[PDB]
RNA sequence: GUUUGACCUCAAAUCAGGUAGGAGUACCCGCUGAAAAGCGGAGGAAAAGAAACCAACCGGGAUUGCCUUAGUAACGGCGAGUGAAGCGGCAAAAGCUCAAAUUUGAAAUCUGGUACCUUCGGUGCCCGAGUUGUAAUUUGGAGAGGG
């Protein structure tokens, strides 16, 4: 499949032909709003590998951000623009020296293709409304820095966790 | 309008700037007359629409209702492929006799590298000028790749023979000022 | 205009194509009637008659004058149109297509037939559609009150008919369809009288919906109209009864 | 409120203006100045969608044609819906007897298309349609072969009928092949047609039901070979009035080669005796009494056979009654004929 | 061909169907943050979760929580004091899915409309979506083709 190619060509960003097509979208998109609609994934392959279906119920924005994280907050106002949506994910494409591009990948859990096909039915569940609300997204979590490795430690949200550890106290009904 | 506005200046900014060159190979594409019996080459060989597909379902299907199992016999079918990744797929066996090569893609990356990997690959590729065309023939909107490998008896000594006029007029032309940066002057 | 590489090419072909069908049936016309079969296909001829693959009857010729009424064909496809049969669609008025005459046919007139054959379209007519082609449709060239006279008026004025017939005693156009159903005494008085016949194209064309209706008659041309270029072609005959329906 | 623009109609209706003049002239809507209510009544119409759907539907026939699949669009075409035009014609006529009362308009305009030759912008199956419908009309008459009135005129054949109540004013212009005007547009005159056809084609429902007989006529082919007419028909099965039906009973006539075949033979029908013309016989005489014939000379002038110009017959029915011949004897002169009117 | 049409984009719909907001907020998750407050987002739990792990052993084996490790290691004007984790015992235990090479001998996929039916749906038909890839098969513990 073509899908190689575009990964391999997508590794060598500063080559011609890559700076090329970044120099004029990033104009292109410049004419544009902060946030819009775009028909189809720039980067398929990185939308592939993040979790993209070409069918109904999935809606591509495009955000602007100016230079938490910087990707963090592309996803949060795509969240808080489209709220029936639900994000599914999102991936840099561009930048400028006053604004990053990124693209989104949202999943509409309302539409039948989406509440049927039970390799995605689960984001219909209440409980994954919002992800980028809670940092539950991939940037979330790495922002969050949860993974296993004696590299990840105590770090912020999970330092008042332990700061809690040592907030309260624990008693027996027998005393040991 | 913004929109408008938009899409006239796109064109300008391209043109304006130094195009690299691996693109402007597009539009260094087929002339006239050439691409003209390429189309009528490849209406001999479109696909089957999916309202004559079930049409030739329920023939069959009756028949076997019936039973009145007439036979079992069929060559094969033969059309154009027009799936990009089976396009690409069709290559690196290699099975394209032909590919024709859309020139407008909004994401151009998708195809950039087929003109050199047929190149390698020496299949002899030709850059066709609009998608909407290639999607005419296949009974879709755009198609943006068309690859054809397999051509009855009767048609294939016009196969050859096109073969032949796209490498004279396609390869022969162009190759060198493929090469060159295309583009960069102001508008 | 620039034209094109291609037509005259095309154009060449056929016009070679005829040429040689059109030599073969004047030298196998001329054995005929010379009366010198030796080596040749048939000595006798032939007609076809299509009805309703559907079904294509044959029968020898057989040399008694028939009426039959003629239907202009457009000719096949980039033809240039050579000048025997433009001599004798000359003769015959059937230049300006979709047009028709009524004839007479003999052992004489037969073998222009064979000719003819790829411009036109032939079968047996019926009184009513006779009928039906000249109470509805016919203009006469005629020499009026005061004109400059390439002046045709329609057929309403019996009086007009028995005025530049009364030598033959003809009157009341009605008796014109009468006597070229007829053929006793005087058909071809009738036949130069009616001089121009005209008939509308069947479809309006230049539109979405209609051109699904050309596609539909062009096949059905196609498998109707057969071009056999073999000089021993049985005559195709086809119902005017049904072609009228679609033409009148 | 009261009036309203056609524009103004025509954008809040979303049709095109010539299919608003086609709905208006189709419903009888009339003033560009036009009632809101009636337009509200025509705001909802399953007609107007199925005509904005055959708008949608040629649009993707353009689509067919420009991608070239031909067999796409021959699906489209035949996988096609048609507006009818019944339900209006029940809804705007219940009652049958107002049917028989506004007919009279239209089988004026069907008998001068059955007249019409073929053109481009008319077909001939709109053609055949209304030549068929006019010689079931015709042939229905010669049933119960009751009219009344015959009206001989440079300006057409004015007949009224008195069938089921009023006398029904049909006219039908001759035979003649006619120079089209350019002045007309056949646009308004083809809805009338079609709503006339429909309309006038449920009425023969009622009238053939209603006599006992098949709907649908049956003919021979090669009586409809011999003369495309009324005559053509046979009538199945699954008295007269006096005088005027059976008038000239158990009479048979000898119609020329001369005459004009048609009219005469329908009054011939109305009267219920034969027809018997030499030019149905030249196509291919025993109890033959009478010629009608308009001839200075006659040849073979047979004094058992009587010789009549044909005003006689038209003169007989508009009296009832029967008349001496000496005057329609050829070539006695005629009386200025004016019509009971 | 000054015509016609494919697209593509962008608009408009008193078009059809859906959905977002607010309250509460004990528990949860993010963001901000002083001498906690605040903000945002959920659920009956949430989070985390099936190793780019821990170890150095006769190795262990998703996550979670309890006891122990342990007031130890380590840090700290090594001052104030701050303050873990492996292992072990227990509770509970569950594993799976994509993205990469073609179905090319037939997009096999699905929304929607309509007609019916046994209606958290089914069948048929028709619009669409979709090859700039929807299905089947394959997630390394391999797997696939065949035999």
């Amino acid at each position: 499949g073509a899908y190689k190619y575009l990964e391999e060509l997508q590794r060598k960003k500063q080559s011609d032909v890559l700076r090329f097509l970044q120099r004029v979208r990033v104009w292109e998109y410049r004419q544009k709003n902060v946030i819009h609609r775009a028909a189809r994934p720039t980067r398929p392959d990185k939308a592939r590998r993040l979790g993209y279906k070409a069918k109904q119920g999935f809606v591509i924005y495009r955000v602007r951000v100016r230079r938490r994280s910087l990707r963090a907050t592309a996803e949060e106002r795509v969240g808080r623009r489209a709220a029936n949506l639900r994000v599914l994910n999102s991936y840099w494409v561009n930048q400028d020296s006053t604004y990053k591009y990124f693209e989104v990948i949202l999943v509409d859990p309302q539409h039948k293709a989406i509440r049927r096909d039970a390799r995605y039915n689960w984001i219909c569940d209440p409980v994954h409304k919002h992800r980028e609300a809670r940092g539950l997204t991939a940037t979330g979590k790495k922002s969050r820095g949860i993974n296993k490795g004696h590299k990840f430690n105590n770090t912020k949200a999970g330092r008042r966790k332990t700061w809690k550890r040592q907030n309260t106290l624990s008693l027996w009904r027998y005393r040991k | 309008p913004e929109y408008v506005r938009v899409q006239r200046q796109k064109k300008i900014l391209s043109i304006r700037l130094k195009v690299p060159p691996t693109i402007a190979q597009f539009q260094y594409t087929l002339d006239r007359n050439t691409a003209a019996e390429t189309f009528k080459l490849f209406n001999k060989y479109r696909p089957e629409t999916a309202a004559e597909k079930k049409e030739r379902l329920t023939k069959e299907a009756a028949a076997v209702a019936e039973g009145k199992s007439k036979q079992d016999a069929s060559p094969k079918p033969y059309a154009v492929k027009y799936g990009l990744n089976h396009v690409v797929a069709l290559i690196e066996n290699k099975k394209a006799k032909l590919v024709l090569i859309a020139n407008d893609v909004d994401p151009i990356e998708l195809v950039v590298f087929l003109p050199a990997l047929c190149k390698k690959m020496g299949v002899p590729y030709a850059i066709v000028k609009g998608k909407a065309r290639l999607g005419t023939l296949v009974n879709q909107k755009t198609s943006a790749v068309a690859a054809l490998t397999e051509v009855r008896a009767e048609d294939e000594a016009a196969l050859a023979k096109l073969v032949s006029t796209i490498d004279a007029n396609f390869a022969d032309k162009y190759d060198e000022v493929k090469k060159h940066w295309g583009g960069g002057i102001l508008g | 205009k620039f034209v094109r590489a291609e037509s005259i090419v095309a154009k060449t072909l056929a016009t070679s194509r005829e040429k040689e069908r059109i030599k073969r049936v004047s030298i196998l016309e001329d054995k005929k009637a010379k009366n010198e079969t030796q080596h040749i296909a048939s000595g006798k001829d032939f007609i076809l008659k299509i009805t309703e693959g559907l079904i294509r009857e044959k029968t020898t010729y057989d040399g008694k004058p028939a009426l039959l009424f003629i239907v202009r064909v457009r000719g096949p496809l980039a033809v240039n149109i050579p000048n025997k049969a433009f001599k004798i669609l000359s003769l015959l008025r059937l230049v300006e297509t979709n047009t028709g005459v009524f004839v007479k046919l003999t052992k004489n007139v037969y073998p222009l037939l064979k000719v003819i054959a790829p411009y036109v379209v032939i079968g047996k007519p019926s009184l009513s559609s006779i009928r039906s082609l000249i109470q509805k449709r016919g203009r006469i060239i005629y020499k009026g009150e005061n004109e400059a006279e390439p002046h045709e008026i329609v057929l309403n004025d019996n009086n007009i008919v028995e005025e530049q017939l009364g030598d033959h005693g003809i009157i009341c156009v009605e008796d014109i369809i009468h006597e070229i159903a007829t053929m006793g005494e005087s058909f071809s008085v009738c036949n130069f009288f009616l001089q121009p016949f005209k008939l509308n194209r069947e479809v309006s064309g230049f539109g979405s919906l209609n051109r699904l209706r050309k596609i539909k008659q062009r096949e059905a041309e196609s498998r109707t109209r057969q071009f056999s270029n073999a000089a021993t072609a049985p005559v195709i005959e086809v119902d005017i009864d049904s072609l009228l329906a679609k033409l009148n | 409120r009261n009036f309203i623009t056609r524009s103004q109609a025509v954008r809040k209706l979303q049709v095109s203006l010539a299919d608003f003049r086609r709905l208006c002239i189709f419903k009888g809507i009339y003033p560009t100045f036009y009632y809101a209510k009636d337009i509200q009544y025509l705001m909802h119409e399953p007609v107007l969608a199925k005509f904005r759907e055959h708008k949608t539907f040629a649009r993707k026939l353009t689509r067919a044609l420009g991608r070239g699949e031909v067999s796409s669009a021959k699906r489209l075409e035949e996988n096609r819906d048609s507006y009818t035009l019944d339900h209006i014609i029940k809804e705007r006529y219940p009652s049958f007897p107002d049917a028989i009362r506004d007919i009279d308009d239209a089988l004026n305009m069907l008998f001068l298309f059955s007249n019409l030759p073929s053109t481009n912008q008319v077909s001939s199956k709109i053609i055949n349609d209304a030549q068929k419908i006019c010689n079931q009309w015709l042939a229905y008459v010669a049933k119960e072969r009751l009219v009344r009135k015959v009206f001989v005129s440079i300006k057409g054949v004015y007949y009224q009928a008195n069938i089921k109540g009023e006398e029904v004013r049909w006219l039908v212009p001759f035979k003649f092949p006619e120079n089209i005007p350019s002045d007309v547009d056949f646009r308004i005159m083809l809805t009338f047609l079609e709503f006339y056809s429909t309309l006038l084609h449920f009425v023969l429902y009622k009238l053939y039901t209603d006599s006992g007989l098949i709907y649908p006529p049956k003919l021979d082919l090669k009586k409809d070979k011999i003369i495309s007419g009324l005559s053509s028909y046979i009538l199945e099965s699954r008295k007269y009035d006096s005088p005027v039906a059976s008038l000239f009973s158990a009479f048979v006539f000898y119609v020329s080669r001369e005459v004009p075949i048609d009219i005469l033979e329908f009054l011939i029908l109305s009267c219920g005796g034969n027809v018997i013309s030499e030019a149905a016989m030249d196509q291919i005489m025993s109890k033959v009494t009478h010629q009608i014939v308009d001839r200075p000379v006659l040849k073979n002038k047979v004094a058992g056979r009587t010789y009549i110009q044909p005003q006689w017959i038209f003169d007989c029915i508009n009296k009832g009654e029967l008349v001496p011949a000496n005057k329609y004897l050829p070539g006695e002169a005629l009386p200025p004929h004016l019509s009971p009117w």
